[PDB]
C-alpha cells in the first residue's frame, strides 16, 4: 500500500490520521494509569520485576521505568521525564499528565479537519503567555527554615505517609542547611545516603559527620 | 478477573475498558463511513473472497461487506439492517449519528461522569427533538413535482448525476403507476429485470412485465400483436400417478395402446386450451399466450404451437400475480371451467434474446397496475449499483407517499433540532443538562460531513449556517456547490420524515443501551 | 520503541488476509498503473503487424492468437480495475464484434493521462468531467467523419472488399482469400428480410490440407459416419426425428405379461413385424434418408437397411435443429411417417472422407438455404482456430454492416481527426475542464501510435505526418504499413475502413470503464478463498 | 512390559477435606461476584458474546449466568439454582445467586472455627423456617380487581429493566396479556403463558408502536394471490391434515392392463380432492388454516367458493389461533362439525411489514390466546425487550396466584433479619452463632443496592438497620436511584410474597447442598 | 520490478517477450527435429521408446515416434502437429515435414 | 463478533508476559488471599504442640 512497504515489504507504517491515533492513544494511556500517582492522597504501586523483586513506589519516574511497556511514544515521554528528574527532581507525573492532556485537546479540534499548525502556533503563543504570568505570580522570599520545611513537605507528604514525611522533613532541611555554603552553589554529592535494615522506617534521621 | 478465575480461555473487559472498546469501535465505524455522506461521496470497491467486483456507497451494503470481526460492528450492523428493512434509507446517517453521540458522551464521561446522566439528558433530548421534528414537517400533497424532488435526493446521493435523472423519472412513474387511492403500495408488483448489453441511461420503465425466458418450441410465433394472456398454474407435463402403479400388456400392439392412452390426461387439458383458444379468436389476427408456472413437456409443446399459441413454461410464482394485475385476466390452478373471461389481454408480445439467454415482453396492456423497471448496463457491478439505488428510490417514494407530509434535507433539519435542543437545555433539571448537549452536539454531525465531503472546512460552513438559522429563522442548509446557507425547501431537497423518525429512535435507543454496558465476557465455550 | 501498532478503529477491525487501501497514492494510482500494465500487455498485438501470443491457461491448453478479447478472456486477470478494463473490452466484442483491443489501449492512455492531470493538480471529480464532456464532443464529430457507405451487400465482390479490412488485421498475409470465403458464406445466408443471423454460418474444421484448400459449403457437414449400408443419396426427402430410431415404450413402466405359450411365442414376432410396418410406413412416403436424434435399435437398423434408408444420428439438439433449418423439415417427436409438407429435400447427401476424417454432407446446389457452412483445412489445429476466430470477426462484421451501413476511415485517421476537432474544441471552453478535454483528445493518438510501434517505424514522426495532412485538409489520410520509411496515404482510396457503430460503441465503453475506474476511491479486498469454485460459474 | 498397577484407574484424581469446602465457597463467591453489579433500578447491562456467533447484551441474571460455561461443580450448582428460580416465579433471579454466595461466605468462617457442617446445616434450616414465617407475617393482601395496584406491581416489577422508560406501556401490554390468557375449563384454573402468549419480535419501526392483539399474528401469506386479503368477519376452518393425494400406509399397486385405467385413476385423485374440498365448503367456512401442505388444484376449488387458505402453520401457532377464535382443530373435514367452525375472530387482515407478509387474526371478541409485537431498534434490543415483558408477565403471574405483597428495596431483608435476631437471642445452644450469622447475612440485597447506586454503604446500612430496630419499621428500604433512606409505604415498591419466598428457599437449600459437601472425585468415564 | 501491492496476473505466472522467446523457440524446433533426424531414407533406423507403464514402441515412423514423446514446449508442439497433419492427409512424409520446418526455421 | 479486543490504551501497550492488577478486588483481595494462604500453611506449627 505505502511506499515504504513496496520499497521494503516488513516495514510497519502508520500515515495521516494513523500516526496522531496511535500517538495520542500513547499518551492517553501513559496519562490515565499516571492519574491515580498525583497528590499525596494517590495510591501506591507495587512492582515486581522478573527476577521478583518487590518495588514499592509512588514516583512517576520510577513507575514510567518499571512498567512493561514497548510503545514509541511512551519512550519519548519517558526521556521527556528523564530529562525532567535529572534536572529537576520533581514534576514527572505532572510532566505526564499535561503532556497527556495537551494531545487529548489538541485532538478534540484535529479531528474537525482542524491542522494540527494552528494548534501548535496557539500552543506557543499561550506557553509565552503562561510562562509571562508564571513570573507575575511567583513568590519571592528569604527562605528561612520553616519555608524550606513547608516545602519539603509538600513533597514528601506526596512521596510517603504522614509521619514519615514529618521526619524526613526535618533529616533533609536540616541536612542541606548544614551543607550549604552562603551564597555559593549547593553540591548534593556531600549528602551521603546509607541504607541500614534493622530498625522502623521511622527511625532514619541525619547524622552531623559521616556514615 | 472472576470470569478468567471459572473459565481460563475467557476474554473479559471491564469498567471503563468497556466503553472504550465500544467507543472505539464506533469511532472507526464512522471513520470508514464518512465519506458516504451526501451526493458528492466517494464510491468504495468492494471485492470478495471470490473476487467478486462491487461498487456501492450504500451505508447497509458497504456495512455488510466491510471486512469487521467486532461486537459493536456487529450491533451497529444489525441497527443499520433493521433501519434499511423498514424505511430503506438513512443506515449512513445512522452509523455517523450513533458513532458522534457515543463520541460526545465520552467526552463528558472522561471527566468521571457516569453514564446514567447522559443517558438521561439523551432521552430529554431525544423526546424534544420528535418534538421539534413534528413541528417543522411539511404536510403538502404528493403530486408529481414532489415525488421526483424526492427521488432526485435520493438517486443523486447514490449514483451519477445523469444515470440519477433516468432513475427518477423511471422510479416516480413506475410507483405511480402501480399505486391505488387510499391503499397500501405493494412494492412486490414492481420486478426489477436485469438486461447486460446497453448503456446504463438506458434503463426504462417498461407498463408490462419482462420475463426472463421464453417460448421453448422453435416453430412459436417470435412477436405477437393483438394477444390474449392466459395465466396459469397446471402442469401440462406427464405425470406418473401417486400410487406407483406400471403397465402390464402382452403383445407390442398392446403396448402402443398403452403408450397412446397414458397421454390422454394431458391431451385433454392441452385440448381445453386449443377449444377455447379456437372460439376467442377465430382468425389469425389476433394471438394467445399461455403462461404456465409448471412445466410442459415437448408433446404438449409442439401441440399448442401447431395452433398458433405461444406458451411459456416455469414463470415465477409471483408473476402469477403480476401478469393478472398488469394483463388483467385470472391464474387458473385448473381447467376445469375457463371462460373468455378468465383470458388476460395485451397489447403487443414480443420476444428479446440476447446471447444465450432469452427474454420475453408484455407490453401495452390497457391499464397496467403491475409495471416492470428494466435495468442495463455494461457490467454485472453496475447492474447491482442500479438495482440498489433503485431499491433506496422506490423506499423514498413510497415513504414520501405514504406520509401526508416531508422534511427538509440538507442538514437543515439537524441544525434546527440543534438549536432548538440547545434552547431548551435550561429547561432540563439536574446534570441531564450535558447529556441534552451531547445529543445537540451529534446531531450536528450531518452538516458537519457534508460540509467536509463537499470539500470545505466544517467549522466555517457550520457556523456560517447557524448564524443564518438564528437571524432568519428558517430551515437552511448547506449548499454542496458553494457552501453557503440555503432554504432547502426553496431548491426542492427533500428527506422522509420516517426515515428522521427512525433515525432519532434508534440512534438514541441504541447508544443509550452501549453506554450503559460495563462488561464484554466471551465465556461460552 | 520497537514495533509500530495498527492505528485504533477501523485499522484494528479488519480482517485476517483483508486489504484496504483509500486515498489517491494508495488506490487511484494503483488501479491506473494495473490498467496501463494490462494495456501494454495486449499493446504488441495490434494492427495487422501485431504479433501472435502463445497462451497457456490454467488447464494447459494453448492458445496462439492475436485477438485481444481472447488474450485476455484466457489471462488470469486478478487486479480489480484491470478486471473492470476485461469486463469493457468483453463487453465491447459481445456487442459489436471487432475492437477489443481498442477498447483496451484507449482505456488504458485515457487512465495514465487521468493520472497525470491528477498529478499536476486537477481533482478526480474535474477529470471525469471533462472526459464525460469530449466524449459527448467526440460522439458528435464521429458521423461528419464518414467517408462511405456499403450501399449493396448481395454483391459478392463488394461485401469482400467490405471485410478485408475487418479480417486483414488478423491474417494480414492472406486476408483476400479469406475475405472471399466469409463473403460467399454470407451471401447465401442474409434472405430478402434484412435480418442476418450470425449463428447461421457454421465453421467445420479439419485438418490436413493447408488453410489455402478450404471452401463454403452451401449445407452442413458433420464429422460422424452413416449406420447403415446406404452412404449415398442424390435426390434426398431426409425426415428428422427427434425421438430414438425405436419403437415406443411407455413412460411409467413396461412389463411383457405372458399367460400362456401362444403369447411368448407370438411376442418376439408382433414386435418385429410392428418394426418393420412401421420403418414400411415411413419409406413409402418416398424419405430415403432418416435422421434420428437418439439411440437407433438393432431391428429398426435392419428394417432400414432392408429398405434402403440412409441413417444418420446426430447427438446434439442444436446440431439437429440446424439440420431442420437447413433441409427445410421439422422435427417429428413419435415414429410416425411424415406428411408431404414435412419431409425436408436436400440436393445431395453422402458419406465422404476429408483428410482422414469421416463426415456426412448434407449439400444443396442452389446459393441459398438457411444455414452456410464453411470448412477450413490447415496443417495445425491452433492455426485453424485462429482461421476459426477471424472468420467469426468476418460474420460479426458483416451483422454490423447489416444493421448500420456507415463506414469511418481506418488507419488511424479517424482517430487523428477526431483528436483535432476535440482539442479545437477544448481550446474554445474555459474552465478547468480543457485540460481535461485536451488531454481526451490526446489519448486518441494511442491507436497510429500503436500502429506504426507494430509496423516498425518511428511513431513520433507518423503522427507529426498525420497532423500535417489533417491541418490541409485531408479528413481520410492515415498510416500506411507497407513502407519502410514513416509514410501516410489517403485510406479511402486504399480501402481500409472501419464500422461507424464499431467506433461508436468502443469510444463509449473505453470512456465508460475509464471513468468508472476514476471514480473508485476505497478498495475493500477481502481475504482470498481458495474453495472449489464459486457454485454460480459451475 | 510390567505395566503399573493401580487400584482405581489412572486420570482419577480425589481430593479431600478443608481445601474442598474451601474451593466451593470460593466457587461460589466469584459466581455471586460475576453479577453482582447488575442488581437494583441502577444496573448495569452486559454484553455476552454467543459462542456460535451472537451478542446476547442484557441485564438479567439467569441470562448472563446461562450464557457462559464452567468447570468447578460448585458454580454448576449455582448456574442451575439460577436457572429453577428463572422457571419456578420468573425472577428474582440476581437476587438468589447473592443471597447464596453471601450465606456460604458466611459459613466458610464456622468451617474454619471448628464448627461442623451438620450443625451450621441444622442453623441454616431452623432460620429458613424462622424467615418463611416472618415473610408470611410481614406480607400484605391485595385485590386483583385493582387495575391500578397491578399495574404499580408490574411497575416495580420492571422498573430494574432497560424497559423502565417504557414501563407505562410495558405494565399494560404484559398485564392484559396475561389477563386475556387466564383461561378455566372443568374446573381448572389455568394461566399459561408460555404456550399462549406469544412475543413475536419485528425490527425496526419504534418502540412506542408496541402492543399487544387481541388475537394472532403469524409470518404466513395467501396461498394463491387471488384470495382476499381481508375478510371482515371471517369463519375459520383449522386443520391439522394435507389437502392432497398422499400415499396409503399398505404397500399398494396397480396393474394397468386397460387402456382407459390411467386416465381413470388420475381423474380419480382429481375427484378425492374435490370431495374433499366439498366437505370443507358444506360448512361455508371464510377462511381454512392448514398445518400441512395444500394443493393447487385444492386452492382452485377453495377459491372458487371464495375462501382464503393458509398453507403450512406450526403447531403452536395453530393452538394459539384456535384458543383466539374459539375454532377447534380437526383433522378429517368429512367429520367437520359446526361447533369446529371457529366464528369471533372479528378481522383477518394480511398486510405487509417491511417486506414481509404477515396475517392478523385480530380484533377478537374474548380471545384466549394472543400475540405480543415489539417492533424496535433491532434484534438484540428486541431480545431484551422480550426478556423484560416475560419478566412481568411472570411477576403478573404469580400476583393473580398468590395476592400477597411484601416490600422491596431491601425492606423485607432487614426485616426479617431483625426478627430472625430477636429471636436467637432467646437461643442458648451452640447453634445460634450460625443462625445469627446467617439473619445478618440476609442483608447483602440492601448493601448491594446502596453500592450499585454508589451511595455510602456502611453509613446508610447502619441507619437502616438502626431504623429497623423500631416498631413500625417493616417497610423502610433504600432508594435504588437517591441512594436515601425511603418508606416503601410512599415509594410503592412492592413485589410478590411468592418471588421473596422462593429466593429465600432456594438460597438456603443452596447453602444447605453445597456444605454437605466434600472429597471432590472426578476423571471417571461413564 | 517492483513489489506492486496487488500484482496484475496470477502469482506464479511466467512470461517471456522479445528476441530471445523467438530464438528460444526456434532452438526447441530444432532439438524437436533432431530426435526424428536418422529415421529418414533407406539407411534410416529406428527407436525404442518406453512409456511409463513399461510397453516399448519401436517404430521408424516420424508421426508415432513425435506423439509417443510427450512433447509439452508450446513452440515445439507445431512440429508433433504438422506432423499429425501430414500423417492424416498423405500419409507419408512425417519425417520429411518435421526437418524440413526445422531446417527453415534454422 | 467472536473475540473481545484489548482495550485501547494501557491494555495494549502491556508486554507479553506481563500482568496488570488493579483495583479493589483484583489486587487488595488477592493479597489478603495470598497472605492468608500463608498463614494458614504455617499455623499448624504453632505452640507446644
Ligand atoms: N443536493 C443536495 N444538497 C444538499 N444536501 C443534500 C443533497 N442531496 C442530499 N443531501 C443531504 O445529504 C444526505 C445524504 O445522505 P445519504 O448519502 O442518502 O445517506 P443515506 O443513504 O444513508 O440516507 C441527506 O441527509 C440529504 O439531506
Ligand atoms: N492496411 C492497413 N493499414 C493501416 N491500418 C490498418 C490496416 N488494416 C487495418 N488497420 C487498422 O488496424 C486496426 C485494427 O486492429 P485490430 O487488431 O483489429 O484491433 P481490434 O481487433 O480491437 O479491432 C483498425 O483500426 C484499422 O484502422
Ligand atoms: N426504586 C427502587 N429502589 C430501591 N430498590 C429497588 C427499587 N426497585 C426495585 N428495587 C429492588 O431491586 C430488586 C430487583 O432487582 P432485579 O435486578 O430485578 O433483581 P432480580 O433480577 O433478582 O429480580 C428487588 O429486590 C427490589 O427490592
Ligand atoms: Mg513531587
Ligand atoms: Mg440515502
Ligand atoms: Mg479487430
Ligand atoms: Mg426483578
Ligand atoms: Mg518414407
Amino acid at each position: 500500500m505505502a511506499a515504504v512497504k513496496t520499497l521494503n515489504p516488513k516495514a510497519e507504517v502508520a500515515r495521516a490520521q494513523a500516526a496522531l491515533a496511535v500517538n495520542i492513544s500513547a499518551a492517553r494511556g501513559l496519562q490515565d494509569v499516571l492519574r491515580t500517582n498525583l497528590g499525596p492522597k494517590g495510591t501506591m504501586k507495587m512492582l515486581v520485576s522478573g527476577a521478583g523483586d518487590i518495588k514499592l513506589t509512588k514516583d512517576g519516574n520510577v513507575l514510567l521505568h518499571e512498567m512493561q511497556i514497548q510503545h514509541p511514544t511512551a519512550s519519548l515521554i519517558a526521556k521527556v521525564a528523564t530529562a525532567q528528574d535529572d534536572i529537576t527532581g520533581d514534576g514527572t507525573t505532572s510532566n505526564v499528565l499535561i503532556i497527556g492532556e495537551l494531545l487529548k485537546q489538541a485532538d478534540l479540534y484535529i479531528s474537525e479537519g482542524l491542522h494540527p499548525r494552528i494548534i501548535t502556533e496557539g500552543f506557543e503563543a499561550a506557553k509565552e503567555k503562561a510562562l509571562q504570568f508564571l513570573e507575575e505570580v511567583k513568590v519571592s522570599r528569604e527562605m528561612d527554615r520553616e519555608t524550606l520545611i513547608d516545602v519539603a513537605r509538600t513533597s514528601l507528604r506526596t512521596k510517603v505517609h504522614a509521619e514519615l514525611a514529618d521526619v524526613l522533613t526535618e533529616a533533609v532541611v536540616d541536612s542541606i542547611l548544614a551543607i550549604k555554603k552562603q551564597d555559593e552553589p549547593i553540591d548534593l554529592f556531600m549528602i551521603e545516603i546509607m541504607e541500614m535494615k534493622h530498625k522502623s522506617e521511622t527511625d532514619t534521621s541525619l547524622i552531623r559527620g559521616l556514615v | 478477573a472472576a470470569v478468567k478465575t471459572l473459565n481460563p480461555k475467557a476474554e473479559v473487559a471491564r469498567a471503563q475498558a468497556a466503553l472504550a472498546v465500544n467507543i472505539s469501535a464506533a469511532r472507526g465505524l464512522q471513520d470508514v463511513l464518512r465519506t458516504n455522506l451526501g451526493p458528492k461521496g466517494t464510491m468504495k470497491m468492494l471485492v470478495s473472497g471470490a473476487g467478486d467486483i462491487k461498487l456501492t456507497k450504500d451505508g447497509n451494503v458497504l456495512l455488510h461487506e466491510m471486512q469487521i470481526q467486532h461486537p459493536t460492528a456487529s450491533l451497529i450492523a444489525k441497527v443499520a439492517t433493521a433501519q434499511d428493512d423498514i424505511t430503506g434509507d438513512g443506515t449512513t446517517s445512522n452509523v455517523l449519528i450513533i458513532g458522534e453521540l457515543l463520541k460526545q458522551a465520552d467526552l463528558y464521561i472522561s471527566e468521571g461522569l457516569h453514564p446514567r446522566i447522559i443517558t438521561e439528558g439523551f432521552e430529554a433530548a431525544k423526546e424534544k427533538a420528535l418534538q421539534f421534528l413534528e413541528e417543522v414537517k411539511v404536510s403538502r400533497e404528493m403530486d408529481r413535482e414532489t415525488l421526483i424532488d424526492v427521488a432526485r435526493t435520493s438517486l443523486r446521493t447514490k449514483v451519477h448525476a445523469e444515470l440519477a435523472d433516468v432513475l427518477t423519472e423511471a422510479v416516480v412513474d413506475s410507483i405511480l403507476a402501480i399505486k391505488k387511492q387510499d391503499e397500501p403500495i405493494d412494492l412486490f408488483m414492481i420486478e426489477i429485470m436485469e438486461m447486460k448489453h446497453k448503456s446504463e441511461t438506458d434503463t426504462s420503465l417498461i407498463r408490462g412485465l419482462v420475463l426472463d425466458h421464453g417460448a421453448r418450441h422453435p416453430d412459436m410465433k417470435k412477436r405477437v400483436e393483438d394477444a390474449y394472456i392466459l395465466t396459469c398454474n397446471v402442469s401440462l407435463e406427464y405425470e406418473k400417478t401417486e400410487v406407483n402403479s406400471g403397465f402390464f400388456y402382452k403383445s407390442a400392439e398392446e403396448r402402443e395402446k398403452l403408450v397412446k392412452a397414458e397421454r390422454k390426461f394431458i391431451e385433454d387439458r392441452v385440448k381445453k386450451i386449443i377449444e377455447l383458444k379456437r372460439k376467442v379468436c377465430g382468425d389469425s389476427d389476433k394471438g394467445f399466450v399461455v403462461i404456465n408456472q409448471k412445466g410442459i413437456d415437448p408433446f404438449s409443446l409442439d401441440a399448442l404451437s401447431k395452433e398458433g399459441i405461444v406458451a411459456l413454461r416455469r414463470a415465477k410464482r409471483r408473476n402469477m400475480e403480476r401478469l393478472t394485475l398488469a394483463c388483467g385476466g385470472v391464474a387458473l390452478n385448473s381447467f376445469d371451467d375457463l371462460s373468455p373471461d378468465c383470458l388476460g389481454h395485451a397489447g403487443l408480445v414480443y420476444e428479446y434474446t440476447l446471447g444465450e439467454e432469452k427474454f420475453t415482453f408484455i407490453e401495452k396492456c390497457n391499464n397496467p397496475r403491475s409495471v416492470t423497471l428494466l435495468i442495463k448496463g455494461p457490467n454485472k457491478h453496475t447492474l447491482t449499483q442500479i438495482k440498489d439505488a433503485v431499491r433506496d428510490g422506490l423506499r423514498a417514494v413510497k415513504n414520501a407517499i405514504d406520509d401526508g407530509c416531508v422534511v427538509p434535507g440538507a442538514g437543515a433539519v439537524e441544525v434546527a433540532m440543534a438549536e432548538a435542543l440547545i434552547k431548551h437545555k435550561p429547561s432540563v433539571k439536574g446534570r441531564a443538562q450535558l447529556g441534552v448537549q451531547a445529543f445537540a452536539d451529534a446531531l450536528l454531525i450531518i452538516p458537519k460531513v457534508l460540509a467536509q465531503n463537499s470539500g470545505f472546512d466544517l467549522q466555517e460552513t457550520l457556523v456560517k449556517i447557524q448564524a443564518e438559522h438564528s437571524e432568519s429563522g428558517q430551515l437552511v442548509g448547506v449548499d454542496l456547490n458553494t457552501g453557503e446557507p440555503m432554504v432547502a425547501a426553496e431548491v426542492g431537497v427533500w428527506d422522509n420524515y420516517c426515515v428522521k423518525k427512525q433515525l432519532l429512535h434508534s440512534c438514541t435507543v441504541i447508544a443509550t443501551n452501549i453506554l450503559l454496558v460495563d462488561e464484554i465476557m466471551r465465556a461460552g465455550m | 520503541a520497537l514495533h509500530v501498532p495498527k492505528a485504533p478503529g477501523f485499522a484494528q477491525m479488519l480482517k485476517e488476509g483483508a486489504k484496504h487501501f483509500s486515498g489517491l497514492e494508495e488506490a487511484v494510482y494503483r488501479n491506473i498503473q494495473a490498467c496501463k500494465e494490462l494495456a501494454q500487455t495486449t499493446r504488441t498485438a495490434y494492427g495487422p503487424n501485431g504479433m501472435n501470443k502463445m497462451v497457456i491457461n490454467h488447464l494447459e491448453k494453448l492458445f496462439v492468437t492475436n485477438d485481444a478479447a481472447t488474450i485476455l478472456r484466457e489471462l488470469e486477470v486478478q487486479h480489480p480495475a484491470a478486471k473492470m478494463i476485461v469486463m469493457a473490452s468483453h463487453m465491447q466484442e459481445q456487442e459489436v464484434g471487432d475492437g477489443t483491443n481498442f477498447v483496451l489501449v484507449f482505456a488504458g492512455a485515457l487512465l495514465e493521462l487521468a493520472e497525470e492531470l491528477l498529478r499536476i493538480g486537477l481533482s478526480v471529480s474535474e477529470v471525469i468531467e471533462g472526459y464525460e464532456i469530449a466524449c459527448r464532443k467526440a460522439h458528435e464529430i464521429l458521423p461528419n467523419l464518414v467517408c462511405c457507405s456499403a450501399k449493396n451487400l448481395r454483391d459478392i465482390d463488394e461485401v469482400s472488399s467490405l471485410l478485408r479490412t475487418s479480417i486483414m488485421s488478423k491474417q494480414y498475409g492472406n486476408e483476400v482469400f479469406l475475405a472471399k470465403l466469409i463473403a460467399q458464406a454470407c451471401v447465401s445466408i442474409f434472405p430478402d428480410s434484412g435480418h442476418f443471423n450470425v449463428d447461421n454460418i457454421r465453421v467445420c474444421k479439419i485438418l490436413g490440407s493447408g488453410i489455402s484448400s478450404s471452401s463454403v459449403l452451401h449445407g452442413m457437414v458433420f464429422k460422424k459416419e452413416t449406420e447403415g449400408d446406404v452412404t449415398s443419396v442424390k435426390d434426398a426427402k431426409i425426415a428428422v426425428y427427434s425421438c430414438p430410431f425405436d419403437g415406443m415404450i411407455t413412460e411409467t413402466k413396461g412389463t411383457v405379461l405372458i399367460k400362456t405359450a401362444e403369447e411368448l411365442m407370438n411376442f418376439s414376432k408382433g414386435e418385429e413385424n410392428l418394426m418393420d410396418a412401421q420403418v414400411k410406413a415411413i419409406a413409402d412416403t418416398g424419405a430415403n434418408v432418416v435422421v434420428t436424434g437418439g439411440k437407433v435399435a438393432d431391428m429398426a437398423l435392419h428394417y432400414a437397411n432392408k429398405y434402403n434408408i440412409m441413417l444418420v444420428r446426430l447427438n446434439s439438439k442444436w446440431d439437429l435443429r440446424r439440420l431442420c433449418k437447413t433441409v427445410g423439415a421439422t422435427a417429428l417427436p413419435r415414429l410416425t411417417p411424415p406428411v408431404l409438407e414435412e419431409m425436408g429435400h436436400c440436393d445431395s447427401v453422402y458419406l465422404s472422407e476429408v483428410g482422414d476424417t469421416q463426415v456426412v454432407v448434407f449439400k444443396h446446389e442452389k446459393e441459398d438455404g438457411a444455414i452456410s457452412t464453411i470448412v477450413l483445412r490447415g496443417s495445425t489445429d491452433n492455426l485453424m482456430d485462429d482461421i476459426e476466430r477471424a472468420v467469426d470477426d468476418g460474420v460479426n462484421t458483416f451483422k454490423v454492416l447489416t444493421r448500420d451501413k456507415r463506414l469511418v476511415p481506418g488507419g488511424g485517421a479517424t482517430e487523428i481527426e477526431l483528436a483535432k476537432q476535440i482539442t479545437s474544441y477544448g481550446e474554445t471552453c474555459p474552465g478547468l475542464e480543457q485540460y481535461a478535454i485536451k488531454k481526451f483528445a490526446e489519448a486518441f493518438e494511442a491507436i497510429p501510435r500503436a500502429l506504426a510501434e507494430n509496423s516498425g517505424v518511428k511513431a513520433n514522426e507518423v503522427i507529426s505526418k498525420l497532423y500535417a495532412v489533417h491541418q490541409e485538409g485531408n479528413k481520410n489520410v492515415g498510416l500506411d504499413i507497407e513502407a519502410e520509411v514513416p509514410a501516410v496515404k489517403d485510406m479511402l482510396e486504399a480501402g481500409i475502413l472501419d464500422t461507424y457503430l464499431g467506433k461508436y460503441w468502443a469510444i463509449k465503453l473505453a470512456t465508460n470503464a475509464a471513468v468508472t475506474v476514476l471514480r473508485v476511491d476505497q478498495i475493500i479486498m477481502a481475504k482470498p478463498a481458495g474453495g472449489p469454485k464459486p457454485p454460480s460459474g459451475k | 512390559g510390567h505395566r503399573p498397577v493401580l487400584v482405581l484407574s489412572q486420570n482419577t484424581k480425589r481430593e479431600s477435606g478443608r481445601k474442598v469446602q474451601s474451593g466451593n465457597i470460593n466457587a461460589a463467591k466469584t459466581i455471586a461476584d460475576i453479577i453482582r453489579t447488575c442488581l437494583g433500578p441502577k444496573s448495569m447491562m452486559k454484553m455476552l458474546l454467543d459462542p456460535m456467533g451472537g451478542i446476547v447484551m442484557t441485564n438479567d441474571g439467569n441470562a448472563i449466568l446461562r450464557e457462559i460455561q464452567v468447570q468447578h461443580p460448585a458454580a454448576k450448582s449455582m448456574i442451575e439454582i439460577s436457572r429453577t428460580q428463572d422457571e419456578e416465579v420468573g425472577d428474582g433471579t440476581t437476587s438468589v445467586i447473592i443471597l447464596a454466595g453471601e450465606m456460604l461466605s458466611v459459613a466458610e468462617h464456622f468451617l474454619e472455627q471448628q464448627m461442623h457442617p451438620t450443625v451450621v446445616i441444622s442453623a441454616y434450616r431452623k432460620a429458613l423456617d424462622d424467615m418463611i414465617s416472618t415473610l408470611k407475617k410481614i406480607s400484605i393482601p391485595v385485590d386483583i380487581s385493582d387495575s391500578d395496584m397491578m399495574l404499580n406491581i408490574i411497575n416495580s416489577s420492571i422498573t430494574t429493566k432497560a424497559i423502565s422508560r417504557w414501563s407505562s406501556l410495558a405494565c399494560n401490554i404484559a398485564l392484559d396479556a396475561v389477563k386475556m390468557v387466564q383461561f378455566e375449563e372443568n374446573g381448572r384454573k389455568e394461566i399459561d403463558i408460555k404456550k399462549y402468549a406469544r412475543v413475536e419480535k419485528i425490527p425496526g419501526g419504534i418502540i412506542e408502536d408496541s402492543c399487544v392483539l387481541r388475537g394472532v399474528m403469524i409470518n404466513k401469506d395467501v396461498t394463491h394471490p387471488r384470495m382476499r386479503r381481508y375478510i371482515k368477519n371471517p369463519r375459520i376452518v383449522l386443520l391439522d391434515s394435507s389437502l392432497e393425494y398422499k400415499k396409503g400406509e399398505s404397500q399398494t399397486d396397480i396393474e394397468i392392463t386397460r387402456e382407459e385405467d390411467f386416465t381413470r385413476i388420475l381423474q380419480m385423485e382429481e375427484e378425492y380432492i374435490q370431495q374433499l374440498c366439498e366437505d370443507i365448503i358444506q360448512l361455508k367456512p371464510d377462511v381454512v388454516i392448514t398445518e400441512k401442505g395444500i394443493s393447487d388444484l385444492a386452492q382452485h376449488y377453495l377459491m372458487r367458493a371464495n375462501i382464503t387458505a393458509i398453507r403450512r402453520v406450526r403447531k403452536t401457532d395453530n393452538n394459539r389461533i384456535a384458543r383466539a377464535c374459539g375454532a377447534r382443530i380437526v383433522s378429517r373435514p368429512e367429520e367437520l362439525r359446526e361447533d369446529d367452525v371457529g366464528t369471533g375472530a372479528g378481522l383477518l387482515e394480511i398486510k405487509k411489514i417491511g417486506d414481509e407478509y404477515f396475517t392478523f387474526i385480530t380484533d377478537c371478541k374474548d380471545p384466549k390466546a394472543c400475540t405480543i409485537l415489539l417492533r424496535g431498534a433491532s434484534k438484540e434490543i428486541l431480545s431484551e425487550v422480550e426478556r423484560n415483558l416475560q419478566d412481568a408477565m411472570q411477576v403478573c403471574r404469580n400476583v393473580l396466584l398468590d395476592p400477597q405483597l411484601v416490600p422491596g428495596g431491601g425492606a423485607s431483608e432487614m426485616a426479617v433479619a431483625h426478627a430472625l435476631t430477636e429471636k436467637s437471642k432467646a437461643m442458648t445452644g451452640v447453634e445460634q452463632w450460625p443462625y445469627r450469622a446467617v439473619a445478618q447475612a440476609l442483608e447483602v440485597i440492601p448493601r448491594t443496592l446502596i453500592q450499585n447506586c454508589g451511595a455510602s454503604t456502611i453509613r446508610l446500612l447502619t441507619s437502616l438497620r438502626a431504623k429497623h430496630t423500631q416498631e413500625n419499621c417493616e417497610t423502610w428500604g433504600v432508594n435504588g436511584e437517591t441512594g436515601t433512606l425511603v418508606d416503601m409505604k410512599e415509594l410503592g415498591i412492592w413485589e410478590p410474597l411468592a418471588v421473596k419466598l422462593q429466593t429465600y428457599k432456594t438460597a438456603v437449600e443452596t447453602a444447605v447442598l453445597l456444605l454437605r459437601i466434600d472429597d471432590i472425585v472426578s476423571g471417571h468415564k461413564k | 520490478m517492483m513489489p506492486t501491492p496487488v500484482i496484475l496476473l496470477k502469482e506464479g505466472t511466467d512470461s517471456s517477450q522479445g528476441i530471445p522467446q523467438l530464438v528460444s523457440n526456434i532452438s526447441a524446433c530444432q532439438v524437436i527435429a533432431e530426435a526424428v533426424r536418422t529415421t529418414l531414407g533407406p539407411r534410416g533406423m529406428d527407436k525404442l521408446i518406453v512409456d511409463g507403464r513399461g510397453k516399448a514402441t519401436i517404430s521408424n515412423d516420424g508421426a508415432t515416434i513425435l506423439k509417443l514423446l510427450d512433447v509439452v514446449h508450446p513452440a515445439a508442439k507445431t512440429l508433433v502437429d504438422i506432423a499429425k497433419s501430414q500423417d492424416a492427409e498423405v500419409g507419408d512424409g512425417t519425417t520429411s515435414v518435421t526437418l524440413l520446418a526445422a531446417e527453415f526455421l534454422k
